[PDB]
């Protein structure tokens, strides 16, 4: 300004989704 | 007829209920057939509320009116610096 | 040695010109602007003085020492003199001292000579017409000098400028009469050195003696010169009163008024950041999010530097307490980024419904929480995790058992499972219905309504009251 | 004059992101470094990849002999300008200095581009220049200079008409639209498919086939998807050669969900190892979730999850946590009921969202005018 | 500000703050600790109990609060937590319904706990709501079914009545 205030201071997923099949 | 049972409408089309449910739902996928079926009781119901027109007008105005105030950002922030 | 010795002459001529003609053209021009028109005010050299002061606040200021023409202090501070036709001879005496400074050493060092100098305008007796010219001729050396922070023997000289400003304050309580068209520029200049009151007093401890003195000045400007005076003095109040307890939350209630008109420009926006943290202490999140957003969105153009980034930092704090926040990593600047780096993972932990993710953020970033000053809401946000966590899973899951959801809701016993959703409807979260036996939470939704009435009916008064104000502006700006 | 250095840039992507390749990526980098006599490229590769051992006199005498090949051309320009033949002079120094700039960075490139800009009277050589900015913009992944050369070339090409090189530009702008996120313009501009055949600037044609078939499954409608792949006569064979993507195309239409994440695993594995696809896969995957689940729910308004669990293997309790956690993310929001065995789709959102754009856009709209209103005057 | 340090100088803020927030005041907590953060951060922190207690008020508790009613810092302040309990009990009945859906009986025995207290009769009357056998209902229905039909249409007319008056003010 310079006046006033300022000058003061489930993933993506790849692996897990493919694993859901062979899990159960 | 909007509301109809699936078994006797498959009797009018002379086809099995498996590919009647999947083809009709495929017609809903194409949006040309307005309605939906019901698998639990074997029902098919047609309903529609076509017009979006007012929302099209609204969106067309305001979405561009964003860039309008962006265009006014050039002039009205130029007098500052 | 020859290079550094011959590079001393080049720098001074630039302050010898612009720093000489800045208060000569603006201050001397404001003299003719203060003789007539009077319209009513304007006094466009007051805002031009703001441009010159903000220009000095970066480069080069004046002193310090710099060992370049320290005779600029006695130049404008002496030789009114005295009545206007006699002042014209002194207007030639500034050129006379330009030749005297162009011949001899030109008194490149003042230092302890400020004692007779600063008291020379009181030796003239007097200017006598323009107090802003006397206050500015003394302060313009001293006010940029506060940026040196030498803290030896010149701090009481800044206090002498504060006493000269107190003589400006007594004259701010008297004449008037009538339309002291120069007191708006006195509101401008004094607000500056009232913030220099803040800085110089903050060199040791709080200014509390000047809190009763500020209340003396803020109340004596009531109701006459409060315009543009009360706004800056209220920020002078609110800033350090936000640093030192107490009662300012209820004090600004009875203080308002508003206080209209908002001046100048970003002053009201930063005030809505100051009182924005205030109104955020009451925790009502619609008024807090609107006062925090309107604080940052209303502030052009910067630089400098990081406090305009600080209002954006604390802005979305109330949005974290709302329960829904976007990921702000795309809004990071080259500076604001490195400042908020802990606050990044904080709002990322607010988006997620995980408890350990948010608690680990608290334990690790607690040091940065001490730097910002916002603490108390970090522990209660766990209730925002249980409400957003249940908003998540309920709408998410078809029918969820109270034992399976008990992992993310961390208790979710067969009893409190009723209240989690029920008391969320009290807060307007989720409509999920639960028949409790084992049990299981079956979440459905049917709502078709609203999105209509209040938006369009308010837009009527919004647009109309707006264009009415734009009328009050354009219709009144046609004086030329 | 592209694919040799195009593979070098692909080797930069093979070195950069994955940290688990320490052998093949540096090997074929040196195999491509000993040819084309690159200098500045192997400096950036020297900081990123291994620092050797020793290069020094090897590539310094190669840059010395190439300097002799550089100084034979740069000392022929004053001997060639001794005679006069309009182009019979500067066309040699514009193309070979770009080959001398192919030795490094942007310098000879950009200085020859604006050099020859005032000479060539034909658009073919101007578009060849455009090809040089596009390859040098592809190596450094800089999208700033790839827009300007094409914007100036198309006006001369579309004045106008072309067959081959117009399809070439469609591949370029398709590679730029897929460099950033554009789903529709990539497949729409790649609709030419086999008409581009194979070119040195189009690199491997099979990779281009994978580029258009991977991007045509997102923003393209399901009837339009099968209209592209199945009804397309020329594209069907080149997508049939690779069963990986063809299996994903015909199974997506087959609606079977038991092969999806395995076929998507092969598709995503190809998505990870290809450049410029790294930022865009995170949305691409969850988009394929809501893509395949959009036709899952649309079958029936009220669906019995027992019928869903009939052939899944196994979807009894899996679709509960799977679809739910995808609903919580914001993908395919719906209200489903259990022990009543009702999956209710929904929610059309034909009331709130219909009128929401007014107040939504009007919020920031009237906000942005509130700024400019209350700022001035004072 | 400088005074000899007193033992109760710290907790007089926090224990009064305990009763302050645990009576469900979400504002006065922030402005009570808004003096300066430093004195609150150092040590002797009683702050964790009330805030989590309030999270257990909308949880609600009852259960975890009764377990927190066994462990209190406390200290020496009793009749504050007595009215604190009273303002908790009545505000649970105020924050429950309207509107909540159908639930069973023995979990409404879990609502007010005890075994079969007379407070469950006081609320089942006050709520109203419904008293069902072995169940409870929100009928009927959900509730009162706001339409709103043409009741807003009158003020809709009035809206542009004085707005066209503002249109004539331009004109």
């Amino acid at each position: 300004m310079s006046e006033k205030k300022q000058p003061v201071d489930l993933r993506a997923e790849l692996e897990k989704h493919g694993y859901k099949m062979e899990t159960s | 007829f909007s509301r109809v049972q699936i078994e006797h409408i498959s009797s009018l089309i002379k086809l099995s209920k498996a590919d009647v449910e999947r083809k009709l739902s495929q017609m809903i996928l194409d949006k040309k057939f307005h309605g939906i079926l019901d698998q639990g009781e074997g029902v098919l119901i047609i309903f529609d509320e076509p017009p979006v027109d007012k929302t099209y007008e609204a969106a067309l105005e305001t979405i561009q009116n964003m860039s309008k105030v962006v265009d006014s950002l050039y002039n009205k922030a130029k007098k500052l610096t | 040695p020859p290079g550094g010795g011959e590079q001393e002459p080049p720098p001074p001529p630039a302050p010898q010109d612009v720093e000489m003609k800045e208060e000569a053209a603006t201050g001397g021009g404001s003299t003719g602007e203060a003789d007539g028109k009077t319209a009513a005010a304007a006094a466009e050299h007051s805002q031009r003085e703001l441009d010159t002061v903000t220009l000095e606040d970066i480069k080069e200021h004046v002193k310090q020492l710099e060992k370049a023409v320290s005779g600029k202090e006695p130049r404008f501070v002496l030789r009114a003199l005295r009545m206007l036709p006699s002042t014209s001879r002194r207007l030639n005496h500034y050129v006379l001292y330009k030749a005297v400074q162009g011949f001899f050493t030109s008194n490149n060092a003042t230092r302890d000579f400020l004692l007779p100098f600063l008291e020379e305008p009181m030796d003239t007796e007097a200017d006598l017409q323009f107090r802003p010219r006397t206050g500015k001729a003394a302060s313009t050396p001293l006010l940029p000098e506060v940026e040196a922070y030498l803290q030896l023997l010149v701090v009481i000289f800044m206090m002498n400028s504060k006493r000269y400003k107190e003589a400006q304050k007594i004259s701010d309580d008297l004449m008037q009469k009538i339309s002291t068209q120069n007191r708006r520029a006195l509101d401008l200049v004094a607000a500056k050195c009232y913030y220099y009151h803040a800085r110089v007093y903050e060199f040791l401890d709080k200014l509390d003696v000047v809190r009763s003195f500020l209340h003396a000045r803020l109340r004596t400007a009531t109701l006459r010169h409060d315009a543009d005076g009360q706004a800056t003095l209220l920020n002078l109040l609110l800033r350090n009163y936000l640093h030192y307890s107490l009662y300012d939350q209820a004090e600004k209630l009875v203080s308002k008024s508003v206080f209209p008109e908002q001046a100048n420009n970003n002053e009201w926006a930063r005030y809505l950041y100051y009182t924005g943290r205030i109104k955020a202490i009451q925790l009502e999140y619609s008024e807090a999010r609107r006062t925090m957003t309107n604080a940052l969105r209303k502030a052009p153009q910067h630089t400098a530097v990081g406090f305009k980034q600080t209002v954006h930092k604390l802005l979305i704090v109330v949005e974290l307490l709302l329960g829904e926040i976007p990921d702000r990593l795309q809004f990071r600047q080259p500076s604001l980024k490195r400042s908020l780096m802990p606050y990044f993972l904080l709002t990322q932990a607010v988006r997620t419904g995980n408890l350990a993710k948010f608690n680990q953020v608290l334990d690790q970033f607690g040091e940065k929480f001490q730097a910002d000053g916002t603490y108390t809401l970090i522990i209660r946000l766990r209730h925002n995790v249980i409400k957003t966590g249940v908003r998540m899973i309920s709408l998410s899951y078809s029918r969820i058992s109270l034992a399976d959801i008990a992992q993310k809701l961390q208790l979710d016993s067969p009893e409190d499972a009723e209240f989690i959703v029920a008391k969320a409807i009290r807060d307007g979260v989720i409509e999920a219905s639960i028949n409790h036996e084992k049990g299981y939470v079956q979440s459905k939704e049917m709502i078709d309504i609203y999105s209509t009435r209040e938006p369009q009916l308010a837009f009527h008064q919004r647009i109309s009251f707006c264009l009415d104000i734009h009328n009050m502006s354009v219709k009144a700006m046609r004086f030329p | 004059p592209k694919n040799p250095d195009l593979r070098i840039a692909q080797l930069r992507f093979l070195l950069s992101l994955p940290e688990h390749r320490g052998d093949a990526a540096v090997r074929d980098e040196l195999m491509a470094a000993v040819r084309d006599n690159n200098m500045a490229p192997y400096y950036e590769a020297l900081c990123k990849s291994l620092d050797w051992q020793i290069d020094v006199d090897l590539l310094n005498k190669m840059k010395k002999a190439n300097e002799d090949e550089l100084k034979r051309l740069d000392e022929e320009l004053e001997d060639a300008e001794k005679n006069l033949g309009e182009s019979e002079i500067r066309d040699a120094m514009m193309a070979k200095a770009e080959y001398l700039c192919r030795i490094g960075d942007k310098e000879g490139a950009l200085t020859a581009f604006r050099k020859t800009y005032d000479k060539t009277v034909a658009l073919g050589h101007r578009l060849d220049i455009v090809f040089y900015l596009l390859r040098i913009g592809l190596f450094y992944m800089d999208n700033d200079l790839i827009t300007r050369n094409t914007e100036k070339a198309k006006s001369l090409i579309e004045e106008g008409g072309d067959w081959d090189r117009r399809n070439r530009l469609k591949v370029y702008q398709g590679l730029y639209c897929v460099a950033i996120r554009d789903f529709k313009q990539a497949a729409e501009l790649f609709l030419d498919t086999v008409s581009t055949f194979t070119s040195y600037e189009l690199m491997d044609y099979k990779t281009f086939v994978t580029y258009t078939v991977y991007v045509s499954m997102i923003a393209l409608e399901r009837p339009d998807l099968r209209e592209k792949v199945i009804k397309g006569a020329e594209i069907l064979e080149v997508l049939h050669s690779l069963p990986a993507v063809r299996q994903y195309l015909f199974s997506l239409y087959e609606c079977r969900y038991s092969v999806f994440f395995q076929s998507l695993a092969v598709v995503e594995q190809e998505m990870k190892k290809d450049w410029l696809f790294a930022p865009h896969y995170r949305y691409y995957v969850r988009e394929m979730r809501i893509h395949a689940y959009s036709q899952l729910l649309e079958s029936y308004r009220s669906l019995t999850l027992g019928y869903m669990a009939e052939a899944f293997g196994v979807g009894v309790e899996f679709i509960d946590q799977e679809l739910s956690r995808f609903i919580a993310a914001g993908r395919l929001h719906c209200k489903i009921d259990k022990v009543n065995e009702i999956v209710e789709t929904n929610r059309p959102d034909s009331k709130n969202w219909q009128y929401q754009e007014t107040i939504k856009k009007g919020d920031l709209l009237l906000n942005r005018v509130q700024k400019l209103s209350r700022v001035i005057n004072m | 500000e400088q005074l000899p340090e007193s033992a109760y100088m710290h907790q007089l803020l926090g224990l009064n703050l305990l009763f302050l927030l645990s009576q469900n005041r979400v504002a006065e907590f922030h402005t009570e600790l808004e003096r300066l953060p430093a004195k609150d951060i150092q040590t002797n922190v009683y702050i964790k109990h009330p805030v989590s207690l309030e999270q257990y008020l909308m949880e609600g508790s009852y259960n975890k609060v009764f377990l927190a009613k066994g462990n209190i810092p406390a200290e020496s302040y009793t009749f504050f937590i007595d009215i604190l309990l009273d303002t908790i009990r009545d505000e649970i009945a105020g924050c429950i319904e309207k509107a909540y859906e159908k639930i069973l009986f023995t979990e409404a025995t879990r609502i007010l706990f005890f075994n079969t207290p007379k407070k469950m009769t006081d609320y089942a009357k006050k709520r109203g709501w419904v008293l069902g056998p072995n169940n409870y209902y929100s009928f009927a229905s959900q509730q009162q079914k706001p339409e709103d039909t043409t009741i807003p249409s009158t003020e809709l007319a009035k809206q542009v009545i004085e707005y066209a008056r503002q249109l004539e003010m331009i004109v």
